[PDB]
Order: C-alpha cells, then structure tokens, then sequence
C-alpha cells in the first residue's frame, strides 16, 4: 500500500501480535459456545 | 548505432541509481544474517519436532486404562476407555511426521547450499 | 546528511514534522535522505539557477543587447536572482550591467567572453574564482561598483591590473579613517578614470598619490564640503577635473598647479567671485572650463588675457552684462550662457566666427546684435524664455545653422528668407505651431517632401 | 498523514533528487517547473505542520 | 595555500632600532605587491609601508615618511620592515598585508596575525 512506510518493525510486530491474540479469543469463543458445559 | 536521447537518459539514470545502491547496500550484510538465522530456527525446530512427535506418536492409542480414584462419585476404581480418534490422529501423526521429515531435509540442503559458497562473494566471472 | 554532503543549510524541523521523520528512519532512512534535498536553501537556490538558465535562453539575451551612450554592446541584469550561464555565450557582448542581484558568483565560462570590458556591480557582493579572475586581470578596462556600506564592495578589485576605469558611487566615509579601504588603489597603476562620490570631506592620501598617473578624475560629493589643501599640485598629467557639487564655495588655489588640465567643471560648487582667471594663464591647454549651476555676480575682464577657451559655459547664472574682453577669444566653439540675468550681448560676439553651439536661454535679451549673424560656423543657437519681439532679417545667409529654438519667446513674424537654407528640416527648426503658419506654404511641402530622407 | 506520505512518495523518486544525490547538465522544463512547484508546495507544508 | 605571519614585534623604549619580519607563503615575494599595515589603539588601522613588484618601489604615509624602511627579500620569502627612533606615537598593532597574490591563480587578499609594539 502506501502506509508500509509509516509503520515501524515494533507496529507490524504488535498487528502480528494483535491477529494472534484475535485467534485465540475466537477459538475460545468457540469453545465456549460450542460446549463449555 | 543511434538510440533516443529519452532511453539514453533512462539508462543513465539508472547506471547512477544502480551505482549508488551497491554503494549502499554492500554495509548493510543483514538480509543474508536474517536468512541464515532463520534457516538455522527452521533446522533446530524440525530437529525437536521429530525428535518429541517421534517419542510422542506412539504413547496414543485406541484402548486406554484409567484408574483415576473416584469411588465416592461412581464406584469403580478402574475404567476401560476407548478413544475413537486415536487411529485417525495416529495416521495424521504418521503424515505430519513424514511432512516434517521432507520439511527437514529440504531445510538441511538449504543450510549446506548456504553454507558450502560462502554467499558473501558473488563470482560474477561467467 | 548536512555534515556529510556539505547541504549544511538544513534548518532542523520542529515538533510534529521531525517526528515522522523519525518514523520514516525507522523504516528507511533512504525517504529522508532523498526528501532532505527539498528542505536545503542550496538545492532551492540551484534549482533557480537551472531555470533561469533554461528561461533566459541565448536567443533572449542576445536580443536584450543594449546600445550604450559609449556606442558599444550593453546587457543589463535588474533584480535578478543570478547570471544564467547562457549570458557567457554571447562572444559579442561587451558591458555587462548588474543591479540588486543577491550572493553573485562569476563562473570561470566569464573567460568564454572576449568583448566584454566593462563590469557594472551595482550593489552586487560578486565571488570569482581564480581562473575567472585570471582572466578579469587580463581583460578588463571599466569596473562600476554601487554600495552602501564598506564590505559589500569585491576583495578583490584591486587584482585587476589592467583596468582602466573605476566608478565608486558608494559611502567610503568609515568611522574616523583616512579612508583605508580605497588605500589599494595604489595597486592599479594602469588606472586612467576614478569616479569616486562618496561625499568626500578630505581628498584621500591615496587618490594624492595614485592622481599622478591618472587622466580623468570625477568626484562628486553632492554638495559635501571638500578641501584641498595643496592636493593637485600632485598630479602632473591630469585633464579632467570635474568637481560637481563638491562645495568648494571658493576657487581652489591648488588648481593653479595643473597647467595639463584641459576639462574642467565646478557645477553647483556654490562658488561667489572667479576673478582667479589671472592665475589660468598658466593653463595653455584649458579648452573646456565649465562653471554652471553656480553664483557669479560678473565675469572678471581678465578672460580676455586667456585666448584658449574653447568650451565656456555659465550657465544658471545670474550676471548682469558680458564684458567685450570675452570675446577676444575667437576660438569658442561651445559656449553657453544659459538660465542668466543678461540685458544684451555686445556686437563684439561677432567676432566669434569659430562658435558652433551657443545656448541664450532664460536671458532678458533685447534683441541680437546683427554682428553675431555675420558669422557662418554657427551650429546650435537655443533661444528659450527671451525678451524677443522680433527676429533679425540677415539670418537668412545662414547656411551651415544645423538647428535653432525659439520657443518660450513672444514671437509673432517669421521672415520668409529663412525658408531657403540646404541643411533645414523640419526637426532643426522647431517653433510655435501658430508661428509657424505665417511664413507661405510653397517651401512646406518641398522641405517636408524631403523630411523622409 | 495522507499528505506527508503523499509528499514523500513525490519526493522520493523525484529525478531532481536522483541528480542532487548523484552530484552529492540539460534538464527538461517540465521537470524543472515540477521541481519548483514541488520545492514550494513542500516549504508551504512544512510551514503548515 | 596562502598565509602570512608577523615577528619581530615587542614592546621597547624609545629610540631603539625595530626591525619587523614577515613570513610568507606560495606566493612569491619577488611579485605580490606587498604592506605593512598598523592598527592604532584608540584609533583606526592605517597603512604605513608599501613596497611594489618589479621595480621595488616604496611608499608610506606622511606620518610615516622618513623614518622608516620597508624592503622584500626573495629567496626567503620575506619582508622586512626597519624603524630607527620610534616615538610614542608608533605603539600600535603591525599586519603584513597582501593585496596582490602571486603570477597565477590570483587569490584572495589574507589579513596577517600581527604582533603589537610599544613605545614608553
């Protein structure tokens, strides 16, 4: 794109971070819908 | 013989340009660090994967006994169980490892592709 | 970058613009090494020297030569941002003018220029190089220079040994000195014209000393006191002496020593008596003595021990009568009397067979004596705001007359034998219009029939 | 952030940068009228942030 | 490059015999037009002696005349300035001056160091 460059390696590294947070409170959610019983 | 003033210029422009990143980029000597760095992670990790899923792999199985210490909620010490995924995880435990065997060795010709040129020196002689 | 690529004209940026780029070397620093050359005065100020080089073509240059009053090819540069590089194309050019051009530099390609001789600096800091000004110390005549204060003037005037002229036109009066920054003119013995105004109060120890080898000196002190105090029984060989409105309020007695003098003018020297003539005698060579735009009660009989006088002028004076003795000198060629409080000219004028151009202007003159009009070397008679009623009838034999004026004059008739004459157009003789309709018609159309060429 | 990025990306491949850079000849006056209104629009944005 | 260095200057009586020296550089002695330059305190810089190229021709000021003797040496490099009998008035701060550089490449006029001498 065009913002690449206005994105230190600490932002990228926090978005990555980020995503993978967002996978697991998902997959929790999951879980827990599906069966927490 | 000729060649237009508008392609002369470009290619000259683009002489200065080159000239000035190799200038440039020859203090640099952290891409090819990163590379080998991250080769030799990819190496150390498919040797730990194969070593545990090797030693792991067989420790899964259908039938199961569990005395798991509940008498005052069933009354029995011992179960038998069964597991009915056990023979499918065990077939994708034997495809993962081979996956991770091929992974590996393709690893390994990575590390000594880079690690029999000395990949600082270009050649450049042909 | 500043420190390193010697663009050291890079002001540091402040808050909300330094912080990105701070993020920007933090992904890459090669964006704000390329985006630093915007930020830097001297990209800014080559860019403008690339286009005004690409603007100011050599065609458009070569066009805007000039014709000076010296009759020789002029370019003048007027507010501009520098020289472009296409005016040293033009071989032919020979005087180059610069006024209120900031931070000059003359590039050694000044040597690809052949014709030029004169430099006019016109509050202009100029910066050469040593090839460029090798080749100024071989091949420059005339420098003009405009200034106000002492360090804008070039360094390195001095080197140039082959110059001819100089024009200061500057403030050189320093804080109590005896004028120490011309003192270099002493390198340049090869000068012939020094055109120092800055208001002198005391002659320079330095133009003392440099005046004996000199040709033409002009000062103009704009109406500043100047003394001398014996400071031109120095020079030997100087001819031109002009001291406008230097204050001098009395004839310097260290004139007397310059018998080599040819030219010599003390307009608005708010002088009171000249009756120093006796002391001109020693003068053989005095042909051009100008003494307008000053306060002369009457001429001193003593012009008449003279007979050398060949360029008299008196101009905006108020003199009452012009003695006989004044005309013995029948060598006048340009005299002129204009803007003076005279009643009538003597009939002794016309013994000035050799005369060509006399200016009778602003004069309370009667009428013309008919002596003068025997004469036939009259080139220039001016007549403007006379008492004239009347014009003599013998200024018809005038044949070699190139022009006269009449105008301002409460003239009424024409003589009709003015008509004939074979050097008369209709721009020698400019009068009233409505005077102009009372001579007959039969010579208007073959005179302006001849009028186109 | 859109304009100073903008400003960047126009600045950054620039061939007046490319010959301010390379010099640490004839130029065309579309690149040349580019270059100054870019130099103005430049110090106009520095004046604004 | 190019550059010019005073000795010789110090504080003495009156009457002594001073003889100030130039160091000088690239450019020849032989050409390069030469000064010696005084800076007066309580007062503004005045030149004092001139010595010219081809021809050695010398010049001073009136105050200056006739006590004091300006003179260059080649094969050295140097110039030389004698003051015999100083007055009182004499104490002030001497430069050597270049207004003239050498044949080629005409540089610049440099102002020298200077060193300061005093007449008690």
């Amino acid at each position: 794109p065009a913002y690449r460059i206005l994105k230190p390696w600490w932002d990228v590294f926090t978005d990555y971070i980020s995503i993978v947070m967002l996978m697991i409170a998902v997959f929790g959610g999951t879980l827990q819908v599906t069966q927490d019983k | 013989g000729v060649l237009d003033k508008k392609e002369g210029e470009q290619a000259k422009a683009l002489f200065e340009k080159v000239k000035k990143f190799r200038t440039h980029v020859e203090e640099g000597d952290i891409v090819y660090r990163l590379y080998m760095r991250q080769t030799i992670i990819k190496v150390i990790k498919f040797a730990l994967i194969i070593c545990y899923t090797v030693y792991y792999v067989h420790n899964i199985k259908f039938d199961v006994d569990c005395t798991v210490d509940i008498e005052s909620l069933t009354g029995y010490r011992t179960y038998r169980c069964a597991h009915p995924l056990a023979t499918l995880f065990k077939i994708l435990a034997s495809f993962y490892i081979s996956l991770v065997i091929f992974y590996g060795l393709i690893c390994m010709y990575t590390l000594w592709w880079m690690l029999r040129r000395s990949l600082k020196k270009y050649s450049f002689e042909s | 970058i500043r420190e390193e690529s010697s663009y050291s004209d890079i002001p540091d940026v402040k808050n909300d613009f330094a912080f990105m780029l701070h993020l920007i070397d933090q992904y890459d620093p090669l964006y704000s090494k390329r985006f630093a050359v915007f930020l830097s005065e001297v990209s800014e100020n080559k860019l403008r020297q690339l286009n005004l080089n690409n603007e100011w073509t050599l065609d458009k240059l070569r066009q805007r030569l000039t014709k000076n009053a010296q009759d020789k090819l002029e370019l003048h540069l007027f507010m501009l941002s520098g020289i472009p590089d296409t005016v040293f194309d033009l071989v032919e050019l020979e005087v180059l003018k610069l006024e209120l051009i900031p931070d000059v530099t003359i590039p050694p390609s000044i040597a690809q220029l052949t014709g030029l001789k004169e430099l006019w600096l016109y509050h202009t800091a100029a910066k050469i190089e040593a090839p460029a000004l090798a080749f100024l110390r071989e091949n420059l005549r005339a420098l003009h220079i405009k200034f106000t204060d002492i360090k804008e003037i070039p360094l390195w005037i001095y080197s140039l040994k082959t110059l001819e002229e100089l024009h200061l036109t500057g403030n050189l009066s320093a804080e109590n000195n005896r004028y120490i920054v011309i003192d270099g003119l002493r390198e340049l013995k090869r000068l012939k014209v020094l055109r120092l105004k800055s208001n002198l109060s005391k002659l320079p120890q330095v133009v003392t000393d440099v005046g004996v080898h000199l040709q033409k000196l002009s000062i103009n002190n704009e109406g500043t006191k100047l003394i001398v105090l014996n400071s031109l029984k120095k020079m030997v060989n100087l001819t031109e002496l002009e001291l406008i409105r230097c204050d001098l309020e009395r004839i310097p007695h260290s004139i007397f020593s310059l018998h080599n003098l040819q030219e010599i003018d003390l307009k608005d020297n708010n002088l009171k008596t000249i009756e120093e003539i006796i002391s001109f005698q020693h003068l053989h060579r005095l042909t051009c003595l100008k003494l307008w735009y000053n306060h002369i009660a009457y001429i001193p009989i003593q012009i008449g021990n003279l007979t050398n006088l060949e360029r008299l002028y008196l101009n905006r004076n108020k003199i009452e009568k012009i003695p006989t003795q004044l005309f013995y000198c029948r060598k006048l060629r340009y005299l002129d009397l204009s803007h003076n409080n005279l009643t009538f000219l003597p009939a002794d004028i016309g013994l000035l067979q050799n005369l060509q151009n006399l200016a009778v202007t602003a004069n309370r003159i009667e009428a013309l004596p008919p002596e003068l009009f025997q004469c036939r070397k009259l080139r220039a008679l001016h007549l403007g705001n006379n008492v004239l009623q009347s014009l003599p009838s013998r200024v018809g034999e005038l044949t070699n007359l190139t022009q006269i004026e009449l105008r301002g004059n409460r003239l009424e008739c024409l003589p009709v034998e003015l008509g004939e004459c074979p050097l008369l157009k209709r721009s020698g003789l400019v009068v009233e219009e409505d005077l102009f309709s009372t001579l007959p018609p039969e010579v208007k159309e073959r005179l302006w029939r001849a009028d186109k060429e | 952030l859109e304009h100073f990025v903008s400003i960047l990306l126009k600045c950054f491949d620039s061939p007046w940068t490319t010959r301010a850079l390379s010099e640490t000849g004839v130029l065309d006056k579309k690149e040349g009228e580019q270059a100054k209104a870019l130099f103005e629009k430049v110090k106009k944005f520095r004046t604004h942030v | 490059q190019v550059q010019l260095v005073e000795s010789g200057g110090g504080l003495v009586q009156a009457g002594g015999s001073l003889r100030l020296s130039c160091a000088a550089s690239g450019f020849p002695v032989y050409q390069a037009w030469m000064w010696w330059y005084r800076q007066a305190p309580g007062k503004e810089r005045e030149w004092v002696a001139a010595i010219e190229s081809e021809g050695q021709y010398t010049w001073y000021a009136d105050s200056v005349k006739g006590r004091f003797t300006i003179s260059r040496d080649n094969a050295k490099n140097t110039v030389y300035l004698q003051m015999n009998s100083l007055k009182p008035e004499d104490t002030a701060v001497y430069y050597c001056n270049v207004k003239d550089t050498g044949h080629t490449t005409n540089q610049y006029d440099y102002w020298g160091q200077g060193t300061q001498v005093t007449v008690s």
